[PDB]
RNA sequence: CUCGAUGUCGGCUCGUCGCAUCCUGGGGCUGAAGAAGGUCCCAAGGGUUGGGCUGUUCGCCCAUUAAAGCGGCACGCGAGCUGGGUUCAGAACGUCGUGAGACAGUUCGGUCUCUAUCCGCCACGGGCGCAGGAGGCUUGAGGGGGGCUCUUCCUAGUACGAGAGGACCGGAAGGGACGCACCUCUGGUUUCCCAGCUGUCCCUCCAGGGGCAUAAGCUGGGUAGCCAUGUGCGGAAGGGAUAACCGCUGAAAGCAUCUAAGCGGGAAGCCCGCCCCAAGAUGAGGCCUCCCACGGCGUCAAGCCGGUAAGGACCCGGGAAGACCACCCGGUGGAUGGGCCGGGGGUGUAAGCGCCGCGAGGCGUUGAGCCGACCGGUCCCAAUCGUCCGAGGUCUUGACC
């Protein structure tokens, strides 16, 4: 619910920013085709789609800096713009085989 | 392989006179794997591989006119099953899997004044004092949704080629579209 | 779709206003009353003492209920009423005349007597 | 509010037998890509940072 | 018609009718139609065949 | 037996027997023509409804119906509710008692406790087995499911009949409760898919948004899956052995007798048949389709090693497959996830500029915009690379080449 998104937000933001971040399977294995559907967004750029992307993100800086800075860098592609890689370890007293994604470059 | 069969197309009804709907049915010839004969001793199943190409990947009537298409070179058109016709399915229940006593199998649950009471699903009982212990009568959360479910009655309509398919009379295949059907007219009482 | 105490108003005339449902005529089990069907209700209220008169023991008929009926047609149809009308055991009405419309089914299981007073067979 | 509960010591002898359908597994793990060495089959490491791309550090 | 009015419309070569006592009417059409129409004045209804 | 304690009425649910059988079939009987009843013998399959007033069962009453059965199992069920009630202290009346208290007379209200070990039941995995090692396919002994019914029509208003009525026999159709399955049509869902909204904080002022207002703040609506109010369908034929019950052929009783022996008739019933398992039925079954004799060690070394992708697995990626597990399909010579892309479905024409009115707004561009799983393309993404384990072919007898 409200707990879904505001991740996929903070995480889709976060993220972005680095461009490969350090969330659990799962976790990741979503931020991705989200966070992925926003790019794709940053892709259409213009008006809407930014009006868009941001609603979520919310801030310019980035919202910008994605839609001018790096959408481009994949005007081509076909989604997929990101490659979320499993990873080696857990986080302790869990054991969760947290894992790690990027966009694909 | 005494029969016919194949998987579920889908269900939707459309046209007719009154009107009428049913189920669609993929299969074409599934080819023939030898023949029921119990014949000078025990046969019943050999294997003289003409099969698909992956298949190594895991490597009287009814059964007569089979040896029909079986020796032709393995398949088999499907569709004796022609106008107005009541061969039998038998689908794949669906994997619906553990429930309560409640859908599982039909029961009251739960009254009002206490048909909430943060109350709720949960059989009424099991065996008496002096009777003994238990029965193996009462069902239990019997999982469902695997079930090798199927019918009677079953009467097709029409059928037409273009790929291999049937129309159906009624839907209710059991198991989902794109799922396992078998059909047969067992035993018809309508005949 | 009627039973225990639904209520539904008449059509006719025979000198009622509503009626409450008792049983479901036809035999055992059954748990419906939808039109064309036949009810063992009474009346809820009836005008001033036509000539059936409040709270009388009675017996009548399905033709109108927002239940929505299945048309062999698959086609649909519904009213935005329940009621229906009284009868004298040889399933014969009493209202001398009718009111809102209804649907072929009546003929189907036998009343035209209405099916032609109506205003309008749906 | 113990409505239930055992009656008759459980028998050690069972009482294991009970926790005896229980049994680890070693890590399947395999061999490293060009790290070389034992890695968590299908990852790089603190001995890798490859697979095919250098995602990593040391 | 249109859908009684409802301009609008809703349910495949088929459709369907509801309707009010007094040989009067309703053929209809979608959730839209409906519920707003079964409560109140025509007249007044806009969006479709009416205030078209 | 129990007071080192077996928690007691009615209800609820879940039922399970039994037959003296209420409904249901089969019979013989009648002061039975018909029809409907009465009588009694045979059969439990299946089944035997809503309310009312009563804490009640019981019971009377209301509308049904074929029918609306009698009774078991602590008058089944409290480690499953109920908890009204009789049966804690209150307190009431009435009632006895100098009184104190009191009552199978009554009247208000009055704490039914989370963790199943065993046996037991329902379910799903793990072994080990079935003596080559192997994947695929079947048999079912034996079990389990299910069997009811009303009504309408011809036969026929013909048998019967003074008449008002109403057949066996033979055949259509509909419908009732019930169960299996299933979304097409119908209806309920639809936690964000889509849209309108008032209060507020950030947002940069406007616009265009954003959380919160539960966990969606509120309202309209809404696929796909699930699911009924809804869709198909089912309880049959027919075969064999009988009840009761009806007969034939004929003794002993040179005359009769269904009779011991001989042969048939006859049931919703048994057996079979129709679905649902199912050889862990240690009697481990059948069959087809693969794999060939490897190493060195003292022996009936049937013991330790490379193997044979025959083959399987594990790890990954996925499933109306699913608690876990097991089970199914895929693992870049891939379309398995997601992604994108067309397609459908769904929300009702957007953000902007435009043109009318002081404004509110409207009209346009514009059936726009936005789209959660539904149908299908395309190697953008991510299923890389890798391991492990696995056969060899036990003893006797004979039948054939």
């Amino acid at each position: 619910s409200s707990h879904r998104l505001a991740l996929y937000r903070n995480q889709a933001k976060s993220l972005l920013t680095h461009g490969r971040i350090t969330t659990t399977v799962p976790k990741a294995k979503e931020l991705r085709g989200f966070v992925d559907h926003l790019i794709h967004l940053a892709k259409r750029g213009d008006l809407h789609a930014r009006r868009l992307v941001l609603r979520d993100l919310q801030d310019v800086k980035l919202v910008r800096k994605l839609f001018d800075e790096i959408a481009p860098r994949y005007r081509d592609r076909q989604g997929g713009y990101t490659r979320v890689l499993k990873l080696a370890e857990r986080r302790r007293g869990d054991g969760a085989p947290l894992a790690l994604v990027e966009l694909v470059e | 392989v005494q029969g016919f069969a194949g998987y579920k197309a889908g269900m939707t009804p459309r046209e007719g006179m009154e009107t009428v709907p049913v189920t669609v049915i993929e299969t074409p010839p599934m080819r023939a794997v030898a023949l029921r004969a119990y014949e000078q001793r025990p046969l019943t199943e050999v294997w003289t591989d003409e099969f698909h190409s992956e298949l190594d990947r895991t490597l009287s009537d009814r059964l007569d006119h089979a040896l029909d298409i079986v020796e032709d070179g393995g398949e088999h058109a499907m569709n004796i099953f022609r106008a107005g016709e009541y061969a039998d399915v038998a689908g794949v229940t669906k994997g619906k899997g553990t429930q309560g006593p409640v859908k599982r199998w039909g029961v009251q649950k739960r009254k009002g004044k206490h048909a909430r009471q943060g109350w709720r699903r949960r059989i009424g009982n099991l065996g008496p004092w002096n009777p003994s212990r238990v029965r193996s009568t009462v069902p239990q959360q019997g999982q469902t949704g695997y079930h090798q479910r199927t019918e009677l009655n079953k009467r097709l309509i029409d059928i037409g080629e273009g790929g291999p398919y049937t129309l159906v009379k009624g839907s209710v295949p059991g198991p989902d579209k794109r799922l396992v059907p078998f059909f047969r007219a067992v035993r018809p009482n309508d005949q | 779709m009627i039973q225990q105490e639904s209520r539904l108003k008449v059509a006719d005339n025979s000198g009622a206003r509503e009626v409450l449902v008792i049983k479901v005529l036809g035999g055992s089990g059954r748990r419906y009353a939808n039109i064309g069907d036949v009810v063992v209700a009474t009346v809820k209220d009836a005008t001033p003492g036509g000539v059936v008169k409040k709270g009388q023991v009675v017996k009548a008929v399905v033709v109108r209920t927002k239940r929505g009926v299945r048309r062999p047609d698959g086609s649909y149809i519904r009213f935005d009423e329940n009621a229906c009308v009284i009868i004298r055991d040889d399933k014969s009405p009493r209202g001398t005349r009718i009111f809102g419309p209804v649907a072929r089914e009546l003929r189907d299981k036998d009343f035209m007597k209405i099916i032609s007073l109506a205003p309008e067979v749906i | 509010a113990k409505h239930p509960v055992p009656k008759k010591k459980t028998s050690k002898s069972k009482r294991d037998m009970r926790r005896s359908h229980h049994a680890l597994t070693a890590p399947n793990l395999t061999e490293c890509p060009q790290c070389h060495g034992k890695k968590l089959s299908h990852h790089i490491c603190p001995n890798c940072g490859y697979y095919d791309g250098r995602q990593v550090l040391a | 018609r249109e859908c009684d009015y409802c301009g609008t419309d809703i349910e495949p070569g088929t459709g369907t009718m509801f309707v009010h006592k007094d040989g009067a009417t309703t053929h209809f059409c979608s959730s839209k139609c409906e519920n707003n129409a079964d409560l109140r004045e025509a007249r007044n209804l806009e969006w479709t065949d009416t205030a078209r």
